[PDB]
């Protein structure tokens, strides 16, 4: 994010008390889960500086409810699934 | 109404010069050249008896032009009470251009902040708390604009004053030390301003060290202005402990003061220590002796247990005490500073981690690589 | 507001002889006629006797937030006896009994107020038996922190911190030990007794789940790292 993009949150707070913004990526590279969530919120600072917006950081994960699961689940076609036991926890231990 | 600013035209030699322009300006009907004019010659020291006759024209130019900020009328207001000596009927006509002016900008931050500036000579004590209370909680919504910030330092201040809760005067000057940007004044008042906040700040019982913000980049400059056994003291409520020299050498340095809170720095060195000698040591390890504590803090065997258990109070260790060899067993730490060569050796740690985990990973999944597929 | 006043009657019952859990909310609803008032002597007595009965209650649960309820009132902080309570109570830690028996013996030439007196001191037996029940509050609050801090302790060390004969510890050692708020192991013979530690499975909930529950920082390390690095890198 460049520095601008807090007034935008600052104008679309009328529309909501409190508007959180999602960075997101398009093209899957690093590191991990994509995108990003950043809350407004006014911390001040410590050092007694005059109140300034720094967004801070909201950790996002990924789920769904039953049918955005149906199409998803039927599109990987890609992987074994899962397998429980075996390679699951050790890939893991590599990623 | 022109004959009467026309009267107040010279104010002495050179005055008139620049106020047959001044004229000018309101034939115009310009009144914000004419403004930031008239606000320079407020600003320009005076008798100062032509900005009191000439601040009912003033106040005739925001009747019926409805628009100009209070914030001149602030910033006017300020001149003019120096020379008016009396804060009552300042008050009576302060709080007047208060209620008579209102702007989408809030006029009760600037209007509040003059008021508290004005209630020195009330003296104190009355009012004070709630009008103070006042002025933050509507600078909340929306503090862009930066410079009264500083006003309400100013009342926060005289609020201190009182002593008035040491612990709370570095918060408030935290917040000053923050507001302005650029100090853009002379460096012989803010070494007495760093001073005095030093001694309220290092003798506050709610705040044992925080050698952090004593390095704080823009009152370091601050410091090294100031003499360096208020620094080197510092520094060994930095980490110390004793370090009794030091402890001592600000008492030749700061005679006031120091003489009640004597005993409440020692007992904060005393608890100091604590996270320092497990944290300096690799450890852990971390179980200590009494014989450690008892000598460093040099004190009787049986304040031991008061010393270390008040900084279990305190939060900054939750150990247990071993009393039958009389040991001490420190458990977590209180992290405070730290130092340069130390993000090198940090990333000695951290790139061991690196190697290890790559190499057993890479070990594991070698073996069973074949037989996935 | 006579029934209010009746509560007055019946604090003579329940403080009478075996209750002193029974007057912890019942003092609190005695205080409410004061409120009402439109009374000096009698609401300064009420402020005292109220916050000077939390010796006489055992330890429990229910009477922490008790005092905190009562803690912070513009009233109370009044009474230097009142500071004192206090800082007993917050953070604990040691003080010598002797000067608790400064505080707690001037309290009898202390007022103004004779009440707290009245109903402590005022009866012979009832006064002895809360000299003694002070006396297993205060060595129970030394048990209770160093309890938690042992691991292990001696005997003598005990004796000389506590202010009372090696018996007297085994004899408060003994009866608060039945009241199996504390498992202790006290062996005086080889003077090494200690209080305390769990006692757990262990080898599955302590070792395991509290390591990896410091590794659940381990693991959100980085997370809010490159957070708070963030935070202090935007704002200059």
């Amino acid at each position: 994010l460049h520095k601008n993009d807090i007034a935008i949150n600052e104008l679309m707070k009328r529309y909501c008390p409190n508007s959180v913004l999602v960075i997101i990526d398009v093209k899957p590279k690093d590191l991990g889960l994509p995108t990003e969530a950043y809350i407004s919120v006014e911390e001040v600072h410590d050092d007694g500086t005059p109140t300034s917006k720094t967004f801070e950081h909201v950790t996002s994960e990924i789920g769904a409810e039953e049918a955005e699961e149906v199409g998803v689940e039927h599109l990987l076609r890609d992987i074994k699934d899962t397998t429980v036991g075996t390679l699951s926890q050790r890939i893991t231990n590599q990623v | 109404v022109p004959g009467f600013l026309q009267q107040s035209q010279s104010s002495g030699p050179g005055q008139p010069a620049v106020w047959h322009r001044l004229e000018e300006l309101y034939t115009k009907k310009l009144w914000h050249q004419l403004t930031l004019q008239v606000l320079d010659f407020v600003q320009d020291p005076c008798f100062a008896q032509g900005d009191g006759l000439i601040k009912l024209y003033e106040n005739f130019i925001s009747e019926f032009e409805h628009r100009v900020n209070p914030l001149s009328l602030v910033e006017i207001i300020l001149h003019v009470v120096r020379q008016m000596t009396d804060p009552n009927v300042a008050l009576t006509f302060l709080e007047k251009t208060r209620e008579k002016v209102k702007s989408s900008d809030e006029a009760v931050i600037l209007c509040k902040t003059a008021i508290g500036a004005l209630k020195l000579n009330i003296g104190d004590l009355q009012v004070t708390k709630e009008t103070i209370e006042d002025v933050e909680e509507m600078l909340n919504n929306l503090p862009g604009v930066t410079s009264v910030h500083s006003r309400f330092y100013d009342l926060s201040s005289k609020y201190y004053q009182t002593i008035g809760n040491h612990a709370s005067y570095y918060k408030d000057a935290l917040r000053f030390l923050g507001c302005v940007d650029i100090k853009d004044l002379p460096v012989s008042e803010q070494q007495e301003r760093a001073f005095t906040l030093g001694l309220a700040g290092l003798l506050g019982e709610g705040v044992f060290n925080f050698g952090e913000l004593l390095m704080h980049p823009v009152l370091e400059s601050l410091r090294n202005t100031d003499r360096q056994w208020l620094i080197d003291t510092l520094y060994a409520f930095n980490s110390g402990n004793v370090e009794r020299f030091q402890t001592l050498k600000t008492a030749w340095g700061q005679q006031p003061d120091l003489a009640a809170n004597e005993a409440q720095l020692l007992r904060k060195i005393q608890l100091l220590c604590l996270m320092e000698m497990t944290f300096t040591r690799p450890a852990n390890h971390r179980q200590l002796t009494f014989e450690e504590i008892a000598k460093s803090a040099k004190i009787t065997v049986n304040e031991v247990e008061l010393l270390v258990m008040k900084a279990l109070s305190v939060g900054l260790v939750k150990g247990s005490i071993d009393e039958v060899d009389k040991r001490v067993h420190m458990t977590w730490v209180q992290p405070r500073v730290l130092d340069l060569q130390q993000i090198k050796g940090m990333k000695d740690r951290l790139e061991f981690w690196c190697t290890d985990v790559k190499s057993m990973e890479m070990l594991v999944e070698h073996q069973a690589h074949d037989i996935l597929t | 507001k006579l029934k209010l006043k009746y509560y007055n009657l019946m604090i003579q019952l329940d403080q009478h002889e075996g209750s002193y859990l029974s007057i912890c909310k019942h003092y609190r609803a005695i205080y409410d006629t004061p409120c009402i008032q439109a009374e000096s002597e009698k609401w300064q007595q009420a402020l005292k006797s109220v916050v000077l009965y939390v010796i006489l209650a055992p330890f429990d649960n229910e009477q922490s937030d008790l005092v905190h309820r009562i803690s912070g009132d513009k009233k109370l902080e009044e009474i230097p006896k009142y500071k004192d309570l206090l800082k007993l109570f917050t953070t604990m830690e040691l003080m010598r009994w002797s000067t608790l028996v400064e505080d707690y013996g001037m309290e009898l030439r202390k007022g103004s107020l004779e009440s707290p007196a009245t109903d402590v001191f005022g009866s012979t037996e009832e006064g002895e038996k809360r000299w003694k029940d002070l006396k297993n509050r205060v060595v129970e609050h030394n048990i209770r922190i160093m309890a938690k801090y042992y691991t292990r302790i001696t005997m003598k060390r005990m004796a000389q911190l506590l202010d009372l004969s090696v018996d007297e510890s085994e004899a408060f050692l003994s009866n608060l030990v039945v009241n199996k708020t504390i498992f202790a192991k006290v062996d005086r013979l080889a003077g090494i007794i200690n209080f305390q530690r769990p006692k757990d499975p262990n080898n599955l909930l302590n070792d395991w789940s509290q390591k990896l529950n410091s590794l659940m920082s381990l693991v959100n390390k980085t997370t809010h790292l490159i957070a708070k690095e963030e935070m202090i890198h935007n704002l200059q």
